[PDB]
């Protein structure tokens, strides 16, 4: 959509060198062995190493030299959003899934509001393990017709 | 004896209760022909004044 | 002034003619409970609606009840 | 937001989203309830009074160092 | 019946004509609307059965592929709101009277046979007719004669390979 | 009975109360001593002839007031060059440098310059000279008396309608639709035809000429004999000047589309033609329904008969007729609904697709006019959602309506509330998470690791619509298409070449600061509906107050039992809601002035850049516009700017008051006026004199609503301040 | 080219379907929808005294009940769809 490659992005290389020119001014006031020198001089590097990296992932940058990110689903872009996205949603479930066993678990018990203040960790560290496995537990749970009261 | 056994596990029909399609714990009922909400009923929830316990009418309560 | 209205959820337990601080409520016998009496509000021209009497009903939902009406001198509480 | 408003709203809402939670067999044992009328009070005043001190802080600071 | 090894719905016994027990979304509950949809049915199954040589003969005779007026929409808006006026459900499925003077009517058995065989040559024409919409959009400005006979070059598979994978 | 004469209650009030709550509660009719439905329909006829009364007056007053004081007739010589003048300044406390910073413009004194943007429609429609805003004031004033003396007319006894008057639904929805609407509109076209298009063009057309004058050189001939398109042939040129006849053409009805070239404004005859379409499609529309003739469509059988036969649906829209026609709170809901929406249509296409001469150039009156329509829009729809509440506290009633529409809405209101809660959160959560995440990286020096999002979908909607500035090459945009072949012959080519002009307002460029503001505006929009809503479902009574609808629509509270149940009527959800619309119609109009702004400058790379982090809002739009308006006076002087600066300052002041009465509350000040009380008896020289009525602090409910008042009031007149002077600082 | 007032014979074929093949369909529809109500009563016997039905402008002499009303409404169909086509056409 009019969108550039980072790797031919004059704007891009214009602020990599800005930033390198800006962060070499302060370096000129400290002898070059001391320990202030050498923490700069490390800052350097990783600033060259994140420009490297960002032009070799083939983003795409605007006239502004920044990175934008498409999230509309193209095949090329699937590590924008779609593969972060599938993640988090796993680990979402994972804690939600936790979460709701531990509660069921508790609630048949003669004060179950007591169990939620003193968490009972031998109970608790049961369930964890449980949470790994819980898209097909939820799969089958939604067939079987016990997941909504 | 007149009402519910006491014990049994009873379903609220009243619409104004906070225990509304709620099932509680039947502890009494009053046998006298003159009371008019007999039923005694206990639940594990208290209301928003910190009270689990009420009365009911006859027709107010079903037998779950 | 304003108006109070008494049901007949009634248990009798006495809590709102002690929590009434103008001398509106009172209690006469009544044979539709256990306690054999109900609350009664025969003085709501004294009322002020503090609505204390309400704090104390241990009903599901109150027995008495107030609702605010026209305004006097007494029911707002004026001393000058 | 604690200043301006009162709690029945946000009593009436917390029903609401406890209905919802109690579709899905996820309902505390410990029922939620909005804050009392004196916390809420106690709750805006802090936040206020916070906002305000540490905004001149950071104004104070950061002019005076510069020049 | 549709697919064995599943219960049919309550309302299809297999007593009515071509019958199978094959609703998988439950749209025939309501008892109007099952009548409604069995018109509708026949009325389909006519059309396309009538239709489809009138497809397939062009190409055949070669005049071309399948790819006044007043008179026809006056004849067409009289003939279907004649049809509409009819308030007998039956008589509207099949309308009989002096429209068969043939007389196949007289035997019943023989009558229900023959509706039997009319509802399956019906759904095989709708069947054919959707066949050749789609075929249009694969290959266009082609007859389906003209793909029968690409077929019988290479008589090995229907060749959706081709298109279904580019 | 003293005051008020219409509620007895209020009157035997012996304290302040009586006054404020006669002046509050004078429109409700329905609250009032003996009242009758054929009273109150009587009382609502004649209010809404004093209502329009009053609209003829003010319109009279701006006409008169640029006529006898105004530059009309030297600002139509150079449109471009001069500055409307809408009424002079005659204050006594001015000083002599006052006197002389105002004095702009022609005039010999000090005068105001115009912003609503009328020497442009009056310019546009045909006006000329001075004279004929006069004859329109003189007009306007004769409509003013006939609609008094109509409404206190239809107040006798003997010509009082009757309820059943009021009821005919069927009747008035035909003379509405055609009457109202379609010949209206008709009526419009013909002046446009007949005045406007020859004003345009060099000719003057008035009352004692017009009957001499053929609108066409072939007359009425075609029209009869079907040839319509001799109505559309040599139109107007591109070289046309407007006012003046050179390059000047002949049509009335054309579809050319585009702008034109000079005014920059939609062409003079396309307006007649969409209005003629309008009229005769209103014209047909309005012969639906069932009156004395014996055709028509009844309404009560067209809602009955519309029943899902799976009974998904419940009963359907059975008994709806009676409901929304025996309500009258259900048909002021209705009306305030499609009212909004509407304002904030033209709102929208006002900006972008301009219908007045010389109206694009005026960069500070198009945008007062954006700003003023938005504001009210967010009143209207709060208004609707109260009106709705107000329906459901009063006119419901459980068993007309049962199993219906209505009552499936009122049985799973838990559901509808419990879902917008959850859509406010994901908007706001992720919405405030990724403003935070560019505002750190952009202030520890690596601007390059912000989270831009380009707004595809919005783009590829432009691309279809033939904008070629992303490439995308679809529908319109593609020259192949089945869609551009349709329409490349009639309107085409005009609408290319104006939405590819990148100096309008047409379908500007979007990148990530558009996405992220956008979704801002759609925060804002779910928060607002999900308060409004709440409070119209859970009006009628919750789990806390089961009996909430024996206490009416406004209550103060319920008492300090039950933990507390402060805000708990339905009044009180509307109180809350104001806020966000405030603030939400506040993110809307700075992102149009911001957006704006910075593309009449010449320099919209600054918005590109800034837009994406929250410190470019506060730095580069707040702190950096406002240089010239606080410099209105100074040590050293003073310049025209000063009123604008007095404005300003005036509304932070009202802003901060309403705060007052927004968190103290009663209890402290009736304490403070026993005090005050005693001191004034026992004064001498001063107990002489007595009150009549007791002071008293202000109730509960009404202390909100000043509060509510003094804040509006604020943020209203700060941000016009800062606008108007912002924008006119720079251009004028 | 057939002229404007040739091509106005639609409005002939126009009052030839409306009296003749869809005067039975609009009359059934007409009664079973029947009047307007309010609140169970008719406008009329309601107390609006402007709102009852004409039965004068009603009686005709028809064979079958044709009306001016349906003249009127079915001879407006043609002369719409007539103007289309004048209208369409020489473009
Ligand atoms: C594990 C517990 C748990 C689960 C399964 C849910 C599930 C749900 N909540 Mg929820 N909620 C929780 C705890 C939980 N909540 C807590 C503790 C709070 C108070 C902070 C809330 C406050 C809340 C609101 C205000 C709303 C929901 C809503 C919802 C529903 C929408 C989906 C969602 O994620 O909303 C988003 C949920 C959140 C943003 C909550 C934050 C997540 C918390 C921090 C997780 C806490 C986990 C806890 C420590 C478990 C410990 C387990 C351990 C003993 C092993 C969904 C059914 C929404 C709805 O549909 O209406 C009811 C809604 O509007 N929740
Ligand atoms: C309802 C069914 C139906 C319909 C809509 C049509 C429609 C058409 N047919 Mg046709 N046709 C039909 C049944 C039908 N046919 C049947 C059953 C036969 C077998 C006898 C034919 C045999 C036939 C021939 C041999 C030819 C057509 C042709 C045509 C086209 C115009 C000229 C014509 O013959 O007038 C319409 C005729 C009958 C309705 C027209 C699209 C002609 C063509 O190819 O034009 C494109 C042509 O040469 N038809
Ligand atoms: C707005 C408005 C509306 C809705 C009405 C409505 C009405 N007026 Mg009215 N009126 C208005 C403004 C309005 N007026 C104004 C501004 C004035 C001042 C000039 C009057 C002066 C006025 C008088 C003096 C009278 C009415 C009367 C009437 C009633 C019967 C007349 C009628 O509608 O039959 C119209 C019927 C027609 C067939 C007209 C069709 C139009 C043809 C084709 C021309 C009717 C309720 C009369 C009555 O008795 O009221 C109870 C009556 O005597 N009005
Ligand atoms: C031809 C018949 C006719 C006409 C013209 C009217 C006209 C009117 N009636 Mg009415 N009425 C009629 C028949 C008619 N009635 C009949 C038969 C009945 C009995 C069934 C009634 C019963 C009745 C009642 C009970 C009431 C009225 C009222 C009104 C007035 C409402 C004002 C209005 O709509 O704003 C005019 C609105 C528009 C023209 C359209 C606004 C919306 C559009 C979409 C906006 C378009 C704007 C456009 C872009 C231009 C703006 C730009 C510009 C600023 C430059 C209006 C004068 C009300 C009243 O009393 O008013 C005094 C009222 O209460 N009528
Ligand atoms: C077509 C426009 C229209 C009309 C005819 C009405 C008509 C009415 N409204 Mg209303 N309203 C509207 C738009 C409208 N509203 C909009 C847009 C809003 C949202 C801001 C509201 C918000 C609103 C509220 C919150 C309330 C009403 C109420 C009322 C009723 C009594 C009015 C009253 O006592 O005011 C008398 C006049 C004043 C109080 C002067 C106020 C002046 C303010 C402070 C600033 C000027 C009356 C039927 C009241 C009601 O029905 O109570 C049961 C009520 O409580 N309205
Ligand atoms: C800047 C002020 C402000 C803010 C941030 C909010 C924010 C919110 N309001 Mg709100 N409101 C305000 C002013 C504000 N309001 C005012 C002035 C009024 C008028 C009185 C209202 C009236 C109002 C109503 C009537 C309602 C809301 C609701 C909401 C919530 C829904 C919006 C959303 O998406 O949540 C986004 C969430 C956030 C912005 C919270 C972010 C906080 C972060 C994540 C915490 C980070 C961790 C923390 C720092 C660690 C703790 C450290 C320790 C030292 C404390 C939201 C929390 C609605 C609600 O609660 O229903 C859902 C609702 O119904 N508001
Ligand atoms: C929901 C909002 C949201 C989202 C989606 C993100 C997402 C991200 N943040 Mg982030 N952030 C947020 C809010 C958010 N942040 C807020 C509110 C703060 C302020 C406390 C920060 C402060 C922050 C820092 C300081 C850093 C990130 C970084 C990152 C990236 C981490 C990549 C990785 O490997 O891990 C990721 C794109 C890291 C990065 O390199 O981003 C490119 C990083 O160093 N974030
Ligand atoms: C900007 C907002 C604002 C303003 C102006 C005030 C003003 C005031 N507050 Mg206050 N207050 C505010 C916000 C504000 N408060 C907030 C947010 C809170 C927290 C809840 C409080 C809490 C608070 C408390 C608790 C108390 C006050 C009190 C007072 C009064 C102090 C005594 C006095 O007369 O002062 C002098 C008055 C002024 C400075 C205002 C007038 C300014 C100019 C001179 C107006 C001149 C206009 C002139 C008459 C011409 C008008 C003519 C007309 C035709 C237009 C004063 C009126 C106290 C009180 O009751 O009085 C003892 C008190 O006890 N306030
Ligand atoms: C396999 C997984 C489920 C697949 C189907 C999911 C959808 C549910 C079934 C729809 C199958 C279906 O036809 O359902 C029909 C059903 C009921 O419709 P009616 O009540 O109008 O008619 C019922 C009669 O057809 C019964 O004979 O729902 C609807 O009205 C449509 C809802 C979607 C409307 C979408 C368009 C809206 C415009
Ligand atoms: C053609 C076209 C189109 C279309 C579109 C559309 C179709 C849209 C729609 C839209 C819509 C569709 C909207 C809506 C809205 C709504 C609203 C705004 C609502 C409101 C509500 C209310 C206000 C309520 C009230 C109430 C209550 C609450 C209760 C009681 C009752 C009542 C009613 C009163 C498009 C553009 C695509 C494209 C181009 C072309
Ligand atoms: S409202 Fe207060 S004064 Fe009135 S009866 Fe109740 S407790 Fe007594
Ligand atoms: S009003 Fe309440 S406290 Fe008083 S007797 Fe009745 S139930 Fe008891």
């Amino acid at each position: 959509s009019g969108l550039t490659p980072c790797k031919d992005s004059k704007q891009f290389a214009k602020r990599e060198k800005q930033q390198i020119k800006k962060l070499e001014s302060s370096l000129k006031l400290y002898a070059p062995e001391s320990a202030p020198a050498l923490a700069l001089n490390a800052q350097i590097e990783k600033t060259k190493r994140r420009f490297d990296n960002y032009g070799k992932y083939g983003l795409l940058c605007g006239s502004d030299g920044l990175p934008h990110l498409i999230v509309n689903g193209d095949q090329r872009h699937w590590g924008e959003f779609i593969t972060p996205g599938i993640l988090f949603l796993y680990i979402a479930g994972w804690i939600g899934w936790v979460g709701r066993s531990y509660l069921i678990a508790i609630s048949g018990e003669k004060k179950p509001a007591m169990k939620e203040i003193i968490i009972d960790v031998p109970l608790a560290s049961r369930i964890i393990f449980r949470g790994f496995i819980w898209p097909v537990a939820a799969y089958r749970e939604f067939l079987n017709g016990d997941l909504i009261a | 004896p007149i009402g519910p056994k006491r014990g049994s596990k009873v379903k609220i029909l009243r619409r104004e209760s906070y225990w509304f399609k709620n099932v509680g714990s039947v502890v009494a009922v009053d046998q006298d022909p003159k009371t008019r909400y007999p039923v005694v009923v206990r639940f594990a929830k208290v209301n928003y004044a910190n009270i689990s316990t009420n009365n009911y009418a006859l027709d107010e309560v079903e037998e779950v | 002034s304003h108006s109070v209205k008494i049901y007949d959820t009634c248990i009798g337990c006495t809590q709102c003619v002690r929590a009434c601080p103008t001398d509106v409520l009172e209690m006469i016998p009544w044979d539709g409970c256990k306690a054999k009496q109900i609350a009664s509000a025969p003085r709501t021209e004294d009322c002020v609606g503090c609505k204390r009497c309400e704090s104390a009903c241990p009903t599901d939902f109150l027995s008495v009840r107030v609702y605010l009406w026209h305004e006097t001198t007494r029911s707002m509480g004026l001393a000058y | 937001m604690f200043l301006f408003s009162g709690r029945g709203y946000w009593q009436e809402l917390i029903e609401s989203i406890v209905w919802a939670h109690n579709k899905l067999k996820v309902a505390p044992a410990t029922q939620p309830r909005a804050l009392s009328i004196i916390q809420g009070r106690a709750v805006g005043v802090t936040h206020y009074l916070l906002g305000g001190i540490a905004t001149t802080w950071a104004f104070f600071l950061a002019r005076i160092i510069a020049v | 019946h549709w697919m064995p090894g599943e219960p049919r719905p309550a309302y299809l016994d297999g007593s009515a004509p071509g019958d199978f027990g094959f609703d998988p979304l439950g749209l025939g509950e309501v008892p109007a609307n099952l009548e409604r949809y069995k018109e509708s049915e026949l009325i389909h199954c006519r059309w396309a059965m009538l239709a489809v040589p009138g497809i397939l003969v062009p190409e055949a005779l070669g005049y071309g592929n399948w790819v006044i007026l007043a008179i026809e929409f006056l004849a067409i808006a009289f003939v279907e709101h004649q049809r509409s006026m009819e308030k007998d459900p039956e008589k509207k499925k099949y309308p009989g009277g002096a429209f068969d003077p043939l007389g196949y009517s007289k035997d019943p058995k023989k009558l229900e046979e023959l509706k039997v065989k009319e509802i399956k040559n019906g759904r095989l024409a709708l069947l054919a007719f959707v066949g050749f919409c789609v075929q249009q959009s694969a290959y266009p400005g082609t007859g389906p004669l003209e793909n029968l006979a690409t077929h019988l070059a290479d008589p090995w598979h229907n060749n959706i390979g081709d298109i279904v994978i580019p | 009975l003293r005051f008020p004469r219409f509620s007895q209650g209020l009157a035997q009030d012996p304290t302040t109360r009586r006054i404020w709550f006669g002046i509050a509660t004078a429109h409700d009719f329905e609250s009032h001593d003996d009242i009758t439905e054929e009273r109150l329909y009587q009382n609502i006829f004649a209010s809404h002839f004093g209502q329009l009364a009053i609209i003829f007056l003010w319109t009279s007053g701006n006409l008169f007031h640029v006529a006898w004081q105004g530059n009309f007739e030297t600002w139509v010589q150079d449109p471009l060059h001069v500055r409307p003048i809408a009424h002079a300044i005659w204050d006594p406390h001015f000083g002599q440098p006052a006197v002389e910073a105002f004095t702009r413009g022609g005039a010999l004194g000090p005068v105001n310059i115009a912003y609503s943007g009328v020497y442009q429609w009056w310019y546009t429609i045909g006006l000329r000279t001075n004279e004929d805003l006069y004859t329109g004031a003189l007009f306007l004033l004769f409509l003013s008396a006939l609609s008094l003396i109509g409404g206190w007319l239809h107040l006798q006894p003997k010509w009082k309608p009757r309820v059943s008057w009021f009821k005919n639904a069927e009747s008035r929805l035909n003379h509405h639709l055609s009457g109202l609407f379609g010949v209206s509109s008709l009526a419009w076209t013909g002046h446009l035809v007949h005045v406007a298009i020859p004003a345009s063009r060099g000719e003057y057309v008035r009352w004692n000429n017009f009957l001499n004058v053929l609108p066409h050189p072939q007359g009425l001939g075609p029209l009869f004999t079907g040839q319509w398109n001799l109505y559309a042939q040599n139109p107007d040129s591109s070289s046309h000047l407007f006012g003046t006849s050179q390059g000047s053409g002949t049509a009335i009805l054309t579809l050319l589309g585009g702008f034109h070239p000079q005014t920059q404004s939609l062409w003079l005859t396309d307006m007649a033609h969409h209005h003629l379409a309008i009229a005769i499609l209103f014209l047909i529309a309005g012969h639906m329904y069932r009156t004395n003739f014996g055709i028509g469509h009844s309404i009560k059988d067209l809602l009955e008969a519309h029943i899902p036969p799976g009974g998904r649906l419940g009963r359907g829209h059975k008994g709806l007729y009676d409901t929304i026609n025996n309500s009258i709170h259900f048909q002021l809901g209705l009306a305030l609904a499609s009212l909004g929406v509407i304002t904030s249509l033209v709102a929208q296409h006002m900006y972008s697709l301009p219908a007045y001469a010389f109206i694009a150039q005026d960069f500070t009156t198009q945008a007062a006019l954006y700003t003023h329509h938005q504001y009210i829009a967010g009143f209207i729809m709060t208004g609707a959602f109260a009106h709705g509440a107000i329906f459901f506290i009063r006119d419901y009633n459980p068993e007309q309506n049962e199993d219906n529409v209505l009552a499936r809405m009122l049985d799973h209101k838990e559901a509808i509330i419990s879902h917008l809660s959850w859509a406010s959160l994901f908007l706001g959560f992720h919405t405030l998470g990724l403003y935070v995440h560019n505002d750190v990286m952009l202030a520890f020096g690596t601007p390059e690791k912000q989270i831009l999002i380009e707004p595809i979908f919005a783009q590829w909607i432009q691309s279809a619509h033939g904008k070629t500035s992303y490439g995308f090459d679809v529908l319109l945009s593609s020259t192949s298409g089945p869609a551009f072949n349709a329409g490349r012959s009639i309107w085409l080519p005009g609408w290319l070449n104006a939405i590819n002009e990148n100096s309008n307002s047409l379908f500007l460029t979007i990148g990530p600061g558009d996405f992220l503001v956008h979704h801002a505006i759609a925060l804002g929009l779910h928060t607002t509906t999900l308060i409004l809503v709440k409070g119209a479902l859970d009006a009628r009574g919750s789990k806390l107050m089961p009996d909430k609808k024996d206490f009416g629509y406004s209550f103060p509270c319920d008492g300090p039992g039950r933990g507390g149940t402060c805000d708990i009527s339905a009044w009180d959800a509307f109180y809350l809601a104001v806020f966000w619309m405030l603030n939400t119609i506040g993110w809307v109009t700075f992102y149009w002035h911001w957006k704006h702004i910075t593309l009449w400058q010449g320099n919209v790379s600054q918005f590109n850049e800034s837009s994406t982090y929250l410190m470019g809002w506060l730095r580069d739009y707040l702190w950096l516009n406002s240089s010239q308006l606080i410099n209105g006076y100074n040590p050293f002087g003073m310049n025209s700017l000063s009123v604008w600066a007095w404005m300003f300052l005036f509304g932070h002041l009202v802003w901060a008051t309403g705060f007052m009465f927004l968190i103290s509350w009663r209890g402290y000040w009736q304490e403070l006026i026993e005090t005050l009380a005693w001191a004034h008896e026992r004064t001498p020289l001063a107990n002489l004199i007595r009150w009549k009525d007791k002071p008293v602090a202000l109730s509960i409910v009404q202390a909100r609503l000043v509060g509510l008042a003094h804040f509006s009031v604020g943020y209203i007149f700060t941000y016009a301040a800062f606008l108007i002077a912002s924008t006119s600082g720079k251009f004028g | 080219l057939s002229p404007s007032i040739v091509i106005s014979l639609s409005t002939g074929l126009s009052l030839f379907l409306g009296r003749f093949v869809f005067f039975n369909f609009q009359r059934e529809n007409v009664a079973k929808q029947g009047l307007p109500e309010q609140n169970g009563k008719t406008h009329f016997e309601a107390g609006d005294d402007r709102a009852k039905e004409y039965v004068s402008l009603l009686k005709s002499n028809d064979p079958i009940g044709f009306n001016i009303v349906d003249v009127l409404a079915w001879g407006s169909i043609g002369h719409i769809v007539a103007y289309y086509i004048l209208a369409t056409s020489s473009n």
